[PDB]
């Protein structure tokens, strides 16, 4: 019974009180409906303005 | 002419029958043998062009800075040049003033582009074999070197089938199906 | 395409080069917009460069998804494909039919005397998302890559703790719909890379009343997801599991596809280092 | 109001955006690279400010004619006006005249002191006494 130094923790074991606690944050995020899902991807005001409006349209 | 002595040259200061004012310090033979086009009024119809490119920068900017007309604008007319292939950055759009360049018009002629593949020794000899009928743009070759390739386009530059300019190339790596007669 | 794909992944790569020298010039041009507005005094090397002066009265028109995806990000629905890694045992021919099931829009075809190469050149021809492969130890599943195709960047994980749907009963049938999906205690850099590399995955825009949940929790540096379903009770909503159970760990994240095997690192897990076991996603 | 650039549209919109950098780099830059002078000749920028002083000094006798409180300006430079707003020559002429603006800041050298016993009066030179005393 001696001791040495470890380089990581392992894979965390699955139990009752870790899944609980993930099933618990599961139902407060329903709840609050707050689901980070990929979202669909949608689509006169003045003579001088309109006059440099025409102006660089044409020359477009 | 004479290497002129120092008392006449003080008295003849600003002449010089190789350099004037209106040369604009010689740019036009400057890119035009770096880049080997051919006749003379080429590099300035590209002039007209990338002057054109400058008068619209200008003139998109006595415009407000938030005009949802502009908003759209340039970005249109960047990703025009870009796919042209005039300018290679979508980041700025002070580089559509400035950046936007003959020499960045120029080196994008059928030429040049053999040189940046690699296809051709020279920026010269590529309008030798550009000229004697060597090259194709997807099935039609074209012989005429003043070609502006475009940036989608510059993929598909490959060299005509059955042709002794191929025939050297695949024999050095001993590589010729002469069932394609290549 | 080849050719082609040569092309396209030259003008990305200059153009990631391109905004890394542009980020100290958007820095800088951020000052002249805050200086102009709120704030007299202008900093010393930004106040006399009259090229930069110049450079703003264009440049006061300018203005996250992942660049990869920016393009296809809602504008098409992801066609994926769920391979073995060679030789498939039953147990991960099984397990790879409940990760397509998992997935919509996936496929799932048997790799058997393929090459890698050929693979992803079959790939780039049809014209898919991304890959999956599932390599294995003696039946459970150990290894998980996920490579995005259009030279995008591939993600290789880890996956330790697996029961399957399989194993249990004959619980019937998986729900198929298209899922919701609940991401938690992403916070780093890399966490939100890891999101965007993993997101994207599913098909865009799923329904305001989908009735299956795939959760993807980060309780302690290792990806955990599971799916579930769910109604709405009178007093509270009650969930049931369904599907796989992991304990999923990245190790590399390349930047190229996996067919490369030298491309450019993004992150590499680290783990004989004096501070490995300090914090996460290192 | 037409101050900001989101409703003004023109030339204006430009050289508003330039003099508004340009007092903000004033504050913290160095004077002799934020002032930068557009390249002219001898004939052409001498007969520049000569054609910019004779409008100046015609709007002196206006203002001499009409007594209004004008804006005081030193000699060292002139008076920024609505004339060379719209003529763009503070780039070619640099307002303040830097080698006339030089030799009159540097003080003169004075002359050669010698005589360190007391102090220059009218009444010739005054010494103190405990500097009489000190001396006999």
């Amino acid at each position: 019974e001696l001791e040495f130094d470890r380089t990581a923790k392992p894979v965390p074991v699955i139990t009752s009180e870790v899944t609980e606690s993930l099933e618990d944050m599961i139902r407060r995020r329903i709840q609050d409906s707050n689901f980070d899902d990929l979202q669909r991807r949608t689509l006169a005001l003045s003579e001088e303005l309109q006059k440099a409006h025409s102006e660089i349209s044409e020359l477009y | 002419v004479r290497k002129l002595k120092h008392h006449e040259q003080k008295l003849l200061k600003k002449v010089d029958f190789l350099e004037w004012k209106q040369d604009q310090g010689h740019r036009d033979t400057q890119v035009m043998r770096t880049y080997h086009i051919q006749n003379r009024e080429d590099y300035h119809k590209y002039n007209r062009i990338c002057g054109d490119i400058r008068r619209l920068a200008n003139k998109l900017s006595l415009l407000p800075p938030t005009d949802p007309f502009r908003r759209k604008h340039e970005q249109l007319l960047l990703d025009k040049l870009y796919a042209m292939g005039v300018l290679t950055t979508k980041s700025k759009i002070s580089d559509l003033e400035n950046k936007v360049t003959v020499s960045a018009i120029c080196r994008r002629r059928l030429p040049v582009i053999m040189h940046r593949l690699k296809m051709a020794e020279t920026i010269q000899d590529a309008v030798k074999f550009i000229e004697q009928g060597h090259v194709r743009v997807g099935p039609n070759l074209i012989n005429d070197p003043a070609y502006l390739v475009t940036r989608n386009m510059e993929d598909y530059v490959t060299w005509v089938d059955n042709s002794k300019i191929k025939k050297t190339l695949l024999r050095y790596r001993n590589q010729i199906d002469d069932f394609d007669f290549s | 395409m080849l050719r082609r794909q040569a092309r396209e992944r030259r003008e990305y790569l200059y153009r990631k080069a391109q905004e890394l020298q542009d980020s100290q010039l958007q820095q800088k041009r951020q000052i002249i917009k805050q200086a102009l507005a709120q704030g007299k005094p202008l900093p010393k090397e930004l106040a006399e460069d009259e090229s930069l002066q110049k450079d703003f009265r264009y440049d006061q028109s300018l203005k996250q998804v992942d660049d990869e995806y920016a393009a296809t990000s809602g504008i098409m629905d992801p066609r994926i494909i769920v391979t073995t890694s060679r030789d498939p045992s039953t147990r991960l021919s099984q397990f790879a039919k409940e990760i397509k099931l998992l997935f919509p829009n996936a496929v799932r075809l048997n790799r058997g005397n393929y090459v890698m190469p050929n693979l992803v050149d079959a790939c780039k021809k049809s014209g898919t998302t991304d890959l999956v492969v599932l390599h294995e130890h003696r039946g459970v599943p150990t290894s998980l890559t996920i490579s995005h195709f259009p030279h995008g960047p591939t993600a290789q994980f880890s996956l330790h703790n697996v029961v399957m749907r399989h194993d249990i009963i004959n619980a019937g049938n998986q729900s198929e719909v298209n899922p919701h999906l609940i991401f938690d205690n992403f916070t780093t850099a890399l966490g939100k890379r890891v999101v965007c590399i993993l997101k994207h995955l599913f098909n865009a825009g799923p329904k305001k009343d989908s009735e299956r949940v795939i959760t993807f929790a980060n309780r302690g540096d290792f990806i955990s997801v599971r799916q579930h379903v769910y109604v709405r009770t009178r007093e509270g909503v009650e969930i049931a599991e369904v599907g796989p159970r992991f304990e999923m760990r990245l190790f590399e994240l390349r930047l190229g596809t996996l067919e490369n095997k030298d491309a450019d690192v993004e992150w590499q897990l680290r783990r004989f280092i004096r501070t490995a076991n300090k914090k996460d996603y290192l | 109001i037409v101050y900001q650039d989101d409703q003004v549209i023109g030339k204006a919109r430009s050289r508003t955006l330039e003099m508004r950098l340009n007092r903000l780099s004033r504050v913290n830059g160095h004077q002799d690279k934020i002032n930068k002078l557009e390249k002219v000749p001898m004939h052409i920028r001498r007969g520049m400010i000569d054609k910019h002083v004779k409008r100046i000094k015609k709007y002196e006798q206006e203002a001499a004619e009409g007594g209004i409180v004008l804006s005081k300006v030193k000699k060292g430079q002139f008076r920024k006006i609505e004339s060379t707003y719209k003529k763009d020559i503070e780039r070619r002429i640099g307002g303040s005249i830097k080698a006339r603006d030089k030799e009159k800041a540097t003080k003169r050298e004075r002359g050669l002191k010698i005589s360190s016993v007391g102090r220059s009066t009218r009444n010739g030179l005054i010494v103190s006494k405990r500097d009489i005393a000190r001396i006999s």
